[PDB]
RNA sequence: AAUUGAAGAGUUUGAUCAUGGCUCAGAUUGAACGCUGGCGGCAGGCCUAACACAUGCAAGUCGAACGGUAACAGGAAGAAGCUUGCUUCUUUGCUGACGAGUGGCGGACGGGUGAGUAAUGUCUGGGAAACUGCCUGAUGGAGGGGGAUAACUACUGGAAACGGUAGCUAAUACCGCAUAACGUCGCAAGACCAAAGAGGGGGACCUUCGGGCCUCUUGCCAUCGGAUGUGCCCAGAUGGGAUUAGCUAGUAGGUGGGGUAACGGCUCACCUAGGCGACGAUCCCUAGCUGGUCUGAGAGGAUGACCAGCCACACUGGAACUGAGACACGGUCCAGACUCCUACGGGAGGCAGCAGUGGGGAAUAUUGCACAAUGGGCGCAAGCCUGAUGCAGCCAUGCCGCGUGUAUGAAGAAGCCCUUCGGGUUGUAAAGUACUUUCAGCGGGGAGGAAGGGAGUAAAGUUAAUACCUUUGCUCAUUGACGUUACCCGCAGAAGAAGCACCGGCUAACUCCGUGCCAGCAGCCGCGGUAAUACGGAGGGUGCAAGCGUUAAUCGGAAUUACUGGGCGUAA
């Protein structure tokens, strides 16, 4: 870079990207965990693992890692397969 | 921006007085008018549609002092203008402040009352104009500087202007050396020998 | 706002020599020196004093250089070899400078080197160049042994105590030197009394010479180039460049003491302007050279005459006749290249992106039409048949030539007509070579030289009457024409003589200029081997018509053929051209340079004692005196000219023409 | 009132009519070249190599985020450095500022260019499945903790580029927790999700002497709105070629899952065999699109510099990241081409931002001035940044205006030219005699673009306060690059200001003398071999004028692609 802002840009950038994958990176594992759990065909295990999801992938969306139409989508995909898998 | 030559050859070559001399003496003792300048000027010889067309716009040209881009701007400005096109050209040429300035008598000739319009000697509803081209609209007050009234050149030229006849669209005082452009001249006052349409059809062709 | 240094401060000089007399070398320290505590000029600053040094070449190949420098310099300095001393291209820049009135000072170089005679070195200057030269300074020992140097004009000493130019230990002049001191200081003084009167009577009048008015009369005497300053030291070894660097300072002239530059108005001229070093008088500059910097791009440096100059500004070319736009205003130093944003006058600087501008132009104000007068650059000695290797070569050859021509005065290029050939001139071998080498390279254009092809002429030897019959009946309208001629060999240089001496009317009046065309074109084709046949006189005494079949044509026809049958009963000859060549040299090559010329089919016309050198007049063939310029100078030592200019048409030697015949033939 | 609108001519023949092509008279230009050239206003100015680029500048700002405080002046203290306390030399973020750092916002704007693109473009008219920093309405919050980390410090490797290691530390930086429905999910019940504080002033009140508390100001969070911007879909329109006829296989559709802000073969699995094309698919060539510009009576034809909207692009080919927004001119990463620096151990770069250089070309300007104004970024504001923008420079490049004098002046001179040798023409033209001075030059005076922002001073609100602050009056001193401004007055003097093309016909203007099918001319027809109004030169004339010609280019005339508005027996 040139510029003094864009060398700093560059930085902080960095730091936000590290930063939000490894959020990106849990909130993804626990969704995987649930949509497993639905392949597996426990009912309990799979609502159990969506439990665990719903907080996360709402704080995410707040923070502003994924939006809130993302995490509706994970929640109402998940809930509806549980529900067909009880 | 201006013709600097003998002014007798133009008015010889038209084959009529263009009025550019003051006419304290005929033109006939200044100049041979009948004969066309040049050495073979006394032959006439046959004059075609074109040239007949460019004779006339020419002296309307000659007449009033005008080159012909600006002379081509007023045609286009008188198509414009609703009305007839000729007699619209020909009023837009009265209207130039040099010629009413020469008709209200403040100048001998054309070219005299121009240089006292460039040497800023009229002023024009109490303001000072230095631009021949300058339109003097109806109800307007032309009038002449202090300095410009000592002039005796100004003095004289009103003489002249006696003998010339008066025209009635000018309403001009002496003493005061103030005259007022009550309208815009009518073709009928305008001269007969002008032919327009040979101006409009040229400018047409 | 204000100059830095003054006028008075201000030292524009130049250093000039023989090749490896240590120039390059001496510049350098020089530099270090006024730097501690490239291009054409660099600014350097001593004891308070702007000095702005030029270096010049050695080889006669590029006196372009020199003479160019010598125009807008107004001090110089002379580096001699202590061994060889006066040499011969120390001649040349000397007389060079002297046409010009630079005034110079003359440095003994290379004291170190085995050999090195001061006494001798100073010697060749009173023989060799006849001038007025006397040691300002004496060394102490030769070689090896030369360790210090004195001062005459103050008498004192100074001992170098190494190489470095540094802890040098000012001493009493040593009392076995001090007799010899004694001795040069009068010898000093007597020199520069033949200059100065007062000093003279002052001398006579046994009175002791102040230091600074000695000091004075050799300024004003070396000033007034009446007198040499001879100065001793060795650049490699640091000793007695600093010593010189204060010479300059106070002998050498400034800006001021230099005599005013007049310059011919250019709308009279008639008028005469004289143009004085004045700072507040109008602006007047020379460009003196022109060249391309990689970085910033085209840079032409210029010496303000007078008046002042500003960065982004519009000045005009008067010798071009347009304007300029000075955009940049560069001042090239030791190290780096500055920008200055005013340039006053007595200074050298370098414009950025003046255009249509090229050496000797007068850069002036729009207002002021002043035109200082132009450098003299010589004409070319050697001329070579240059050539693109490719076609596609000869476009961009056209344009390299075109560049280089500007860049340098001396360089030459054009097109003989007859033979449509491109001909290079310059200077001598080793400048067309370099020429040649950056054509190949910078301008990427691949071209061989050789000897310039030369325009051969022929003529009649002997006189006969032939005539000469056309006759066109075959398809159906008929042509018919007949003549008859009288060729006779014309005085060389008459030129074709057509005379008509039909009686009668034989010939009709109105074919008779018909037949003459016809043989003018019949007589510019080849009778021999297809050169234009020369001084040939041609009688029209008889010949015959046909009313019906006669034609203009058919008449011209005739008189080709008239020649035709000339040729088998004239004896055509070939005719080489001829050139008066004008040599000037020392006696003492005399006899070589005659030798050369009756060698190369030549004839000496005579001879005259001009000055110095004696002037041997001869006409030799042209094709023969190709390469005349190095064997010229390699056997007067580099110290003969000559002056070559086509004087007649010459038969060839049989077996020579024999040769032409075959090759035109093919 | 917007309404003015339609011209022909030359050239095929011995002559004619027709047909038909060629040429010409007119507008217009980013123009170029030749010759010439006084001034001013306004505008325009690489169409060539999206060729390569030396050098400076074109994006920062905020201390009222935070730890600080390198750097300069203070504030106290102070050996007071000091000796008369004359001078004021140590201390400490204290304290106005403030380097570097952390943080926030901006850098996705503005500016450049038209390479690519015949349509994931543009234009016109619609549509549904979205999103939206800053800005604005409404309704509630902003509770209580933790773990880090830059700067920094020590040490240490670098020629440089720049780093490495161990401690250390703060926040509106970061992360749990609490709380949260007019939020999301769900049939419902339920489940779950947020924050940031920082400044101004001050009275009971208080220790923790910092504060706390009260109030004021600003910021933060949630939801629902507005506005604005943006994504997406559809129809029609927006070049040429058949000497390009077949094209397609995520292709066409369906089902389910995943994915997106959102719809959707967007993607994937599976199923079906579809989809498209002679109303031109596919392929090839060419090209940014539009409002508009030029021409034309119009219909059309041509065209898309400058201005404005839209699109695309940023050394070349890819790729994400960050973010409200980019797959980002002056950001990152990979690869390539090319160049540069070097201590040879390694590094660095992207003018299609403004100047400018080299090159190419017939050809296109200064490495200019100011942020005074408008507008934009940041900020509480002051202010700072702004090659945006406002101005200045160069250029007759265009448009427009103006000057280079006015009047008089006849044996009408001289001279030139012609001559019918008499005169005539040049020509009132000259000289001369009167006379006025623009513009130019010199000097003098002197608008408007300036609104605001300050210092306050008063009132109102403000609340505990009359604080603070805000708002409105009021007072006072200032804020212009252009700029030696526009403009006016005085100065003396006609001084300092005319050129270019043309004269056979077309087409306004004719002779003399050279030259003799030569030398030349030439849009077309044609001229030139003994005078040639056609060449060459001179006189005279004609047309234009600080321009005049020439070349190139578009349209017209050309009803000569005929929609308007043409033909096919013998002219195609
Ligand atoms: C600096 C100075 O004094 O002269 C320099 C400068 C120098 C004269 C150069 C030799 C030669 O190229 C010269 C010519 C004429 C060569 C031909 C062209 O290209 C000219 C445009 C060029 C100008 C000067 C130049 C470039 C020098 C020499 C001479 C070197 C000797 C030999 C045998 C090659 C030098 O430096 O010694
Ligand atoms: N012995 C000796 N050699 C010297 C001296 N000065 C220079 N030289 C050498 O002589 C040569 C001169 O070369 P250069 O300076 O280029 O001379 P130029 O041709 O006159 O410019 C070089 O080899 C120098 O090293 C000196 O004082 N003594
Ligand atoms: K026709
Ligand atoms: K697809
Ligand atoms: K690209
Ligand atoms: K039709
Ligand atoms: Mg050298
Ligand atoms: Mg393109
Ligand atoms: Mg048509
Ligand atoms: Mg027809
Ligand atoms: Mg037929």
């Amino acid at each position: 870079a040139n510029i003094k802002s864009a060398k700093k840009r560059a930085i902080q950038s960095e730091k936000a990207r590290k930063h939000n994958a490894s959020r990106r990176s849990m909130m993804r594992t626990f969704i995987k965990k649930v949509y497993a759990a639905i392949e597996a065909g426990d009912k309990a295990a799979a609502q159990k693992a969506f439990n665990e999801m719903q907080p996360i992938v709402d704080r995410q969306a707040a923070k502003g890692l994924i939006h809130k139409n993302k995490a509706a989508r994970h929640k109402a995909n998940l809930t509806a397969q549980i529900n067909k898998l009880a | 921006a201006r013709y600097l030559g003998p002014k007798l050859k133009l008015s010889r070559r038209e084959g009529t007085d263009l009025f550019l001399k003051s006419g304290v003496r005929a033109i006939d003792t200044k100049c041979k008018i009948e004969q066309a300048p040049g050495q073979h000027g006394a032959r006439k010889p046959r004059l075609s549609d074109y040239g007949v067309q460019l004779r006339e716009k020419q002296k309307v040209r000659r007449i009033y002092g005008v080159l012909e881009r600006q002379f081509r701007n007023y045609y286009k400005e008188a198509a414009r203008l609703k009305g007839n096109t000729g007699e619209n050209l020909l009023a837009l040429l009265e209207g130039r402040l040099d010629n009413v300035v020469y008709r209200m008598g403040f100048g001998a000739t054309r070219a005299e009352a121009r240089q006292l319009v460039s040497h800023k000697a009229i002023m024009v509803n109490g303001r000072v104009v230095n631009i021949a081209s300058y339109q003097v609209s109806p109800n307007d007050v032309v009038s002449i500087r202090e300095k410009a009234k000592k002039q005796s050149r100004v003095k004289a030229a009103l003489e002249l202007a006696e003998q010339r006849e008066k025209p009635t669209w000018l309403e001009v005082d002496a003493g005061k050396m103030e005259g007022t452009f009550k309208r815009k001249p009518e073709r009928s006052d305008l001269s007969a020998d002008i032919n327009e349409h040979l101006i409009v059809e040229l400018y047409s062709k | 706002m204000a100059r830095e240094f003054s006028l008075e401060k201000t030292r524009n000089i130049g250093i000039m020599a023989h090749i490896d007399a240590g120039k390059t070398t001496t510049t350098e320290r020089i530099l270090y020196y006024t730097g501690r505590i490239t291009s054409a000029a660099t600014t350097a600053a001593w004891e308070g004093h702007r000095v702005n040094i030029i270096d010049t070449p050695g080889h006669v190949d590029f006196t372009v250089e020199v003479e160019r420098s010598l125009r807008v310099l107004d001090g110089a300095v002379t580096v001699l070899d202590a061994q060889s001393g006066v040499e011969p291209q120390t001649e040349t820049v000397w007389r060079q400078a002297t046409t010009y009135g630079v005034p110079r000072i003359v440095f003994v170089n290379k004291m170190d080197k085995l050999g090195a005679n001061f006494e001798y070195s100073v010697s060749t200057l009173h023989d060799r160049l006849q001038a007025n030269a006397a040691p300002i300074q004496l060394p102490i020992g030769a070689e090896d042994e030369f360790e210090a140097i004195i001062d005459l004009v103050e008498m004192k000493c100074f001992k170098y105590t190494n190489d470095l130019g540094t802890e040098i230990e000012e001493i009493e002049i040593p009392e076995d030197h001090l007799d010899r001191a004694e001795e040069a200081r009068a010898s000093l003084i007597e020199a520069v009394a033949e200059t100065s009167d007062e000093l003279m009577e002052k001398y006579l009048g046994d009175e002791e010479i102040s230091v600074s008015e000695l000091k004075e009369a050799i300024r004003q005497a070396t000033t007034n180039v009446e007198f040499y300053p001879v100065l001793c030291g060795t650049a490699f070894k640091n000793k007695g460049v600093q010593l010189m660097l204060d010479a300059v300072i106070d002998y050498l002239p400034s800006p001021l003491d230099v005599k005013p530059i007049i310059g011919h108005r250019a709308s009279n001229p008639e008028e005469e302007v004289i143009a004085k070093a004045d700072d507040s008088a109008e602006f007047a500059a020379l460009a003196f050279k022109v060249m391309t910097d990689p970085y910033v791009g085209k840079l032409t440096f210029f010496r303000v005459y007078s008046g002042t100059m500003t960065s982004g500004s519009y000045v005009k070319n008067s010798t071009k006749g347009k304007r300029e736009r000075v955009g940049r205003l560069l001042q090239m130093h030791a190290n780096s290249r500055q920008e200055i944003d005013t340039v006053y006058s007595g200074d050298i600087a370098a414009a950025v992106g003046l255009k249509d501008t090229g050496t000797g132009d007068t850069l002036c104000g729009e207002k002021n039409d002043i035109i200082l007068e132009s450098m003299e650059f010589p004409e070319p000695v050697i001329h070579l048949s240059v050539e693109p290797k490719s076609k596609a070569d000869q476009d961009k050859m056209t344009q390299a030539l075109v560049k280089l021509q500007e860049e340098d005065p001396t360089f030459h290029a054009h097109t003989d007509e007859e033979t449509g050939q491109v001909i290079i001139g310059g200077m001598g071998e080793l400048h067309l070579d370099i020429l040649v080498d950056r054509m190949k390279k910078e301008f990427n254009v691949e071209c061989n030289v050789g000897a310039p092809m030369v325009s051969y002429r022929e003529t009649f030897k002997s006189s006969a009457q032939v005539q000469g019959k056309f006759s066109r009946q075959s398809g159906g309208r008929g042509q018919y024409g007949d003549v008859h001629i009288e060729f006779t060999p014309n005085e060389t240089g008459a030129g074709f003589e057509f005379e008509n001496a039909i009686v009668g009317g034989v010939v009709p009046r109105e074919y008779i200029p018909s037949v003459e065309a016809g043989l003018k074109d019949a007589m510019e084709n080849g009778v021999l081997a297809g050169y234009p046949l020369i001084d040939v006189k041609a009688k029209l005494y008889d010949g015959s018509y046909h009313d019906v079949d006669s034609s203009e044509m058919a008449f011209k026809i005739a008189a080709s053929l008239a020649l035709k049958e000339a040729a088998k009963k004239c004896d055509p000859v070939i005719l080489e051209p001829m050139m008066k060549v004008t040599i000037e040299m020392p006696e003492e090559y005399m006899g070589d340079i005659m030798g050369d010329v009756t060698s190369r089919r030549g004839r000496v016309d005579g001879m005259e004692p001009r000055g110095n050198a004696q002037v041997v007049n001869a006409y030799v063939p042209l094709s023969e005196m190709f390469g005349y310029a190095t064997s010229l100078r390699s056997n007067t030592q580099g110290r003969g000219t000559y002056t070559m200019y086509f004087d007649h048409y010459a038969e060839v030697p049989k077996s020579i023409a024999e040769d032409i015949i075959k090759k035109n033939k093919g």
